[PDB]
RNA sequence: AAAGUA
RNA sequence: CGCGGGGUGGAGCAGCCUGGUAGCUCGUCGGGCUUACAACCCGAAGGUCGUCGGUUCAAAUCCGGCCCCCGCAACCA
RNA sequence: CUCCUCCUAAAGAGUAACGGAGGAGCACGAAGGUUGGCUAAUCCUGGUCGGACAUCAGGAGGUUAGUGCAAUGGCAUAAGC
């Protein structure tokens, strides 16, 4: 006999580039994911693909914030 | 529950002014009165304000509740803002249409000097 | 043209016309022209309203449509209650006044059922 | 008005007497009256539904507005989006002088009349009732009528339960039953 | 893959075209859209004609 | 032959059998066989010992059984080589110790230590009687 | 032109 | 076991592909022609589509199992 | 036999098998942009034809809906209408 099954794909190397407290340039990506599992903060932009990117340079913060306890991933400026 | 709707209708006009760090200029509209006043960034500290329920400018009107009011809050709350040196603000209509009483405290208040 | 909470035709005699009441036949009819002193061979059409409502409360002197109605489906129901030999025909649908069913009986019974294998 | 006029001069007062009511505003009052054709043969000629749509025009001195499926039914063939009814809202004045000719004209009409049922009440305070045929209201003239047409009738009140708005609606000579 | 390929000519004269896909059962009316021309650095009118 | 109605999925992994168990007090009735050892118990085993229990005390009182086989078992057939996972032969319940397996009310402690003993004699696991605590 | 049986 | 094709009025066979009640022939039933039967003529009825699940607003139909049947293949040492 | 989603995968990424399960080879000039507005499923009660299920009204409920098409991660400030 033979199998159904035998399919995937590529691994798409999501997740966490720079953990908090790391220093970035602007532009820099800062979590790849799928829909906002972390919400933009300040200084941060959402990218069509929902990346979180740096908008200036500074040391990349994380927080629970809002009535919902939300991740939200900022930029402190340095 | 007619808040309730108002806030939701206003809640990303105000999200996205807070993201970009503006100086807003809030509008509160009941039946009876109106009310102006514009907040820092931080959206706790209130700088001016001006609204129908002061003496000063209700002694003044008719009606506290029309467009003539609405007229004379934009204007006070401008010469205010303007004499506090501020001059650059973002409109915030807080979920009430643009239109009739906002619309004529807004009016006034660029007619005045503010830049909106 | 609007009698016993109905509408009858304008296009016919009164006498004809009368009769679309349930109720009303040719002779209760003709009577109630005669009572309200209407020709019979005037069309309602023609007929000013100080006529027809004049017609109304003589129509209303008996007992028509939904009164009528309510009177003979009561009768029926109380001989199909009371389980008499009239009521057991009433309920099983068959002729109740003594007709043969070897034959005929079509118009109580419906249209023939062939019998099935 | 008449009627409007009518509730504010005596059905005021008598309900206040009746339940001892602490505030006017707690007085019911009748909210809307709702009008409703669920004209379901429209998916095999949509001009049925335009008919009944000039009718319930002419009963109700109002544009109706045409009501769609809101979800895809297999039992009566109807996709989501269908056009499958009609309705018109009737409130201030509009559903006081409707509200008159109904209790005066309309309702006397009915074939076979002998009151309105009692029951028809959803357990807060409103009511409703079906017309079988529209030819009672003589708005509708019945030499050109195409086919015979019924509809809904719904009452929505700000009473709290049934008892209340069974005493409103009597208050203004309803024929109960 | 029913969408056939088409281009938008400028109406310009410039020659300059976009090209794009088009359902041409469903909507057999011609594409006519206001798109930027870079050769007289203006909106135009940019209007359907065949791929090429 | 317990056995679920329908599964999310035909086959399941072989995972592994750590722990001790959750559900080690008797809960409903008075009386209670108890795993002390590790394994798996298949349904024919459950329905062997629960025939055995049940025509010992003469189907009087009350028998709860407190596992049931959820995890189906693959196997290949013979002279196969591979070629995907095999077919789905059985149905197991996994057993860690302190597990309860069944209990009994309504009769005598010494019936339902005799019928218990005749159930465990069908189990491939060690077992011992236990009895409700107030605490 | 096509008419089998008892 | 592997690869295919199937299962739909009493019988043989369409429709299935591509979601919106399914047909033909023989057969059966009632009537007619005949002294009677057959042949012949007229009229009528009879299946929710092998069994379950899933998708769907809707399944004879699409998908996934299960049962029965048919045809190939199941080999080198 | 190329591509996508989950699991295996051992809480960063990656990670094999003729391992366990499903999908793609498109669609859309609006189903794209923006401004303004809005909020679901399901059930109960009352109501002409109307029925288990059509449209109407009220209540409960609170996203159990929705998302052009798999699955996962998302979505009310909606990304849903
Ligand atoms: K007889
Ligand atoms: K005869
Ligand atoms: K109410
Ligand atoms: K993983
Ligand atoms: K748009
Ligand atoms: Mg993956
Ligand atoms: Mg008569
Ligand atoms: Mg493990
Ligand atoms: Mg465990
Ligand atoms: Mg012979
Ligand atoms: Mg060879
Ligand atoms: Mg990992
Ligand atoms: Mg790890
Ligand atoms: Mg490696
Ligand atoms: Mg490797
Ligand atoms: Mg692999
Ligand atoms: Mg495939
Ligand atoms: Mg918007």
């Amino acid at each position: 006999g033979s199998t159904r099954n035998g399919r995937d794909s590529e691994a798409k190397r999501l997740g966490v580039k720079r953990f908090g407290g790391e220093s970035v340039l602007a532009g820099s990506i800062i979590v790849r994911q799928r829909g906002t599992k972390f919400h933009a903060g300040a200084n941060v932009g959402c990218g069509r693909d929902h990346t979180l990117f740096a908008k200036a340079d500074g040391k990349v913060k994380f927080e629970v914030k809002g009535p919902k306890n939300r991740k939200f991933i900022s930029i402190e400026a340095e | 529950d007619k808040k309730s709707a108002r806030i939701r209708r206003a809640t990303r006009a105000r999200r996205k002014l807070q993201e970009l760090g503006a100086t807003r200029l809030v509008v509160h509209r009941t039946p009876r009165h109106i009310y102006a006043q514009v907040i820092a960034p931080n959206g706790s500290e209130v700088l001016v304000a001006a609204s129908t329920v002061e003496k000063a400018i209700a002694e003044q009107l008719k009606y506290t509740g029309n467009k003539d009011a609405a007229a004379a809050v934009g204007k006070a709350v401008a010469e205010r803002a303007l004499e506090k040196g501020i001059k650059d603000v973002s409109f915030d209509r807080s979920g009430f249409q643009y239109h009739g009483r906002v619309q004529a405290l807004a009016d006034a208040a660029r007619e005045a000097g503010l830049q909106f | 043209a609007r009698i016993a909470g109905i509408n009858i035709p304008d296009h016919k005699h009164a006498v004809i016309a009368l009769t679309s009441i349930y109720g009303v036949g040719k002779t209760r009819s003709k009577a109630i022209l005669a009572a309200a002193g209407i020709a019979e061979d005037v069309k309602i059409s023609e007929l000013s309203e100080g006529q027809i409502d004049t017609l109304r409360d003589e129509v209303a002197k008996f007992v028509v449509e939904g009164d009528l109605r309510r009177e003979i489906s009561m009768s029926i129901k109380r001989l199909m209650d009371l389980g008499c030999y009239r009521g057991l025909r009433h309920r099983r649908g068959l002729p109740v006044r003594g007709q043969r069913t070897k034959t005929n009986a079509r118009t109580r019974k419906g249209p023939r059922k062939p019998i099935k294998k | 008005a008449k009627l409007h006029d009518y509730y504010k001069d005596e059905v005021v007062k008598k309900l206040m007497t009746e339940f001892n009511y602490n505030s006017v505003m707690q007085v019911p009052r009748v909210e809307k009256i709702t009008l409703n054709m669920g004209v379901g043969e429209a998916i095999a000629d949509k001009k049925l539904l335009d008919n009944a749509a000039a009718d319930l025009a002419a009963i109700s001195g109002q544009k109706p507005l045409i009501t769609k499926a809101r979800k895809s039914v297999a039992g009566f063939k109807i996709r989501q989006g269908y056009p499958i009814g009609c309705k018109v809202t009737l409130r201030g004045e509009r559903m006081w002088e409707f509200f008159e000719r109904l209790i005066t004209i309309a309702v006397p009409r009915i074939r076979d009349f002998r009151g309105l049922s009692a029951k028809s009440f959803d357990g807060r305070g409103n009511y409703s009732m079906g017309v079988r045929e529209q030819i009672i209201f003589p708005e509708i003239d019945y030499d050109k009528v195409d086919r015979v047409r019924g509809l809904d009738i719904t009452i929505t009140t700000t009473a709290k339960s049934d008892e209340e708005g069974r005493a409103l609606l009597a208050a203004f000579d309803f024929p109960f039953r | 893959g029913i969408r056939e390929k088409i281009k938008l000519v400028s109406s310009a004269g410039t020659g300059h075209f976009y090209t794009t896909t088009k359902n041409k059962r469903t909507k057999p009316e011609k594409l006519e859209l206001k798109k930027f021309d870079p050769v007289v650095r203006q909106h135009v009118i940019y209007k359907e004609a065949k791929i090429k | 032959m317990l056995q679920p109605k329908r599964t999310k999925f035909r086959k399941m992994h072989k995972g592994r059998n750590r722990g001790l168990a959750q559900g080690t007090d008797v809960s409903f009735g008075s009386f209670g066989l108890k795993a002390v050892g590790r394994g798996r118990l298949t349904a024919r085993q459950i329905e062997a010992a629960r025939r055995a229990m049940t025509r010992a005390v003469k189907r009087q009182g009350k028998i709860w059984i407190r596992v049931f086989p959820d995890k189906p078992i693959t196997e290949k057939p013979l002279a196969v080589r591979g070629k995907g996972k095999g077919n789905v032969e059985y149905w197991v319940a996994l057993i860690q110790p302190g597990k309860v397996l069944y209990e009994m009310d309504g009769v005598p402690e010494e019936l339902a230590r005799e019928a218990f003993k005749l159930a465990a004699a069908k189990l491939p696991i060690k077992t011992t009687f236990v009895t409700k605590t107030v605490m």
